[PDB]
C-alpha cells in the first residue's frame, strides 16, 4: 500500500565489483573527476574520456560482475508493490535491470547507452566508442558521447523524480555518499513532503543524520534484511 | 529543479 521511492548509489554495486569516486581522494579509478566527468574534461581530452568510459563499459559486462543480493531484493520489492514503487539510481551500471527491476530512472544516465552530441538522441551501445563512430540520426553525422551525466550537467528524469519524492510514503536511500547533489538533497525533499526516510549503507552518508531509520553493513545483507522487514510490516 | 550535478566541495 505505501508508495515507496528507492534512491541507489554506488555503494549498492560495490560487492558486485563496481567502483566509483571515493571522495576521500576524489579519484575514480585513480583519475581526477575533473578530467573524466566534466564537459570541460571531455572538451580538453575527448580521447582519454572516451577511453575511460570504454573501459568502464567493458568492465561492467565481464562475467565476474553480477547483481548481488541487494539488487535482487529491490527487484522483489518492485514485484511486491508494483505501480506504487519507483527506483531512481545514480548508478550508470545495469545491475538493477539484470536483477529484474523495470522502469528504473537513471538520473545520471547509463554506461550502456550513448548520445548524439547534436540531436540528443540516445542509442543502446555495448561496445567501445571510437572517433569513427558517428550518429545515424543527423544528416550531418555528429560525434557520440557517453549517455552519462557529468558534473556540471543536468540530471535526467528530474521532473518525475521530484514528483515521486513528494508522492512517496517511504524514501529509502541505499549506498549513497551524501556528497553528490542534487541526489544528496533528495532526503530533504522527501522529508518535506511527509515521507519516512531510511538509509541503508555500508558507511553512514554525509547526510545520514537526516534519515529517520538507518541500517549499516554490507549491502547484500542489509538490503535484503530491510526489504524482508518492510514486506512483513506491510503484511 | 535541483540544479546541476555537483559534488560537495
Ligand atoms: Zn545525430
Amino acid at each position: 500500500k505505501p508508495r515507496v521511492l528507492v534512491l541507489t548509489g554506488a555503494g549498492i554495486s560495490a560487492e558486485s565489483g563496481i567502483r566509483t569516486f571515493r571522495a576521500a581522494d576524489g579519484l575514480w579509478e585513480e583519475h581526477r573527476v575533473e578530467d573524466v566527468a566534466t564537459p570541460e574534461g571531455f572538451d580538453r581530452d575527448p580521447e582519454l574520456v572516451q577511453a575511460f568510459y570504454n573501459a568502464r563499459r567493458r568492465q561492467l559486462q565481464q562475467p565476474e560482475i553480477q547483481p548481488n543480493a541487494a539488487h535482487l531484493a529491490l527487484a522483489k520489492l518492485q514485484d511486491a508493490l508494483g505501480d506504487r514503487f519507483l527506483l531512481v539510481t545514480q548508478n550508470i551500471d545495469n545491475l538493477h535491470e539484470r536483477a529484474g527491476n523495470t522502469n528504473v530512472i537513471h538520473m545520471h544516465g547509463e554506461l550502456l547507452k550513448v548520445r548524439c552530441s547534436q540531436s540528443g538522441q540516445v542509442l543502446d551501445w555495448t561496445g567501445d566508442v571510437t572517433p569513427e563512430d558517428k550518429c545515424h540520426c543527423c544528416q550531418f553525422p555528429a560525434p557520440l558521447r557517453p549517455h552519462v551525466v557529468w558534473f556540471g550537467e543536468m540530471p535526467l528524469g528530474m521532473d518525475e523524480i521530484y514528483m515521486a519524492l513528494s508522492m512517496a510514503d517511504i524514501f529509502i536511500a541505499i549506498g549513497t555518499s551524501g556528497h553528490v547533489y542534487p541526489a544528496a538533497g533528495f532526503v530533504h525533499e522527501a522529508k518535506l513532503h511527509g515521507a519516512h526516510t531510511v538509509e541503508l549503507n555500508l558507511e553512514p552518508s554525509q547526510v545520514g543524520n537526516e534519515f529517520a531509520e538507518k541500517y549499516y553493513g554490507p549491502a547484500s545483507q542489509v538490503v535484503p534484511e530491510f526489504v524482508e522487514k518492510l514486506l512483513k510490516g506491510l503484511k | 529543479k535541483g540544479g546541476a550535478k555537483r559534488h560537495r566541495k
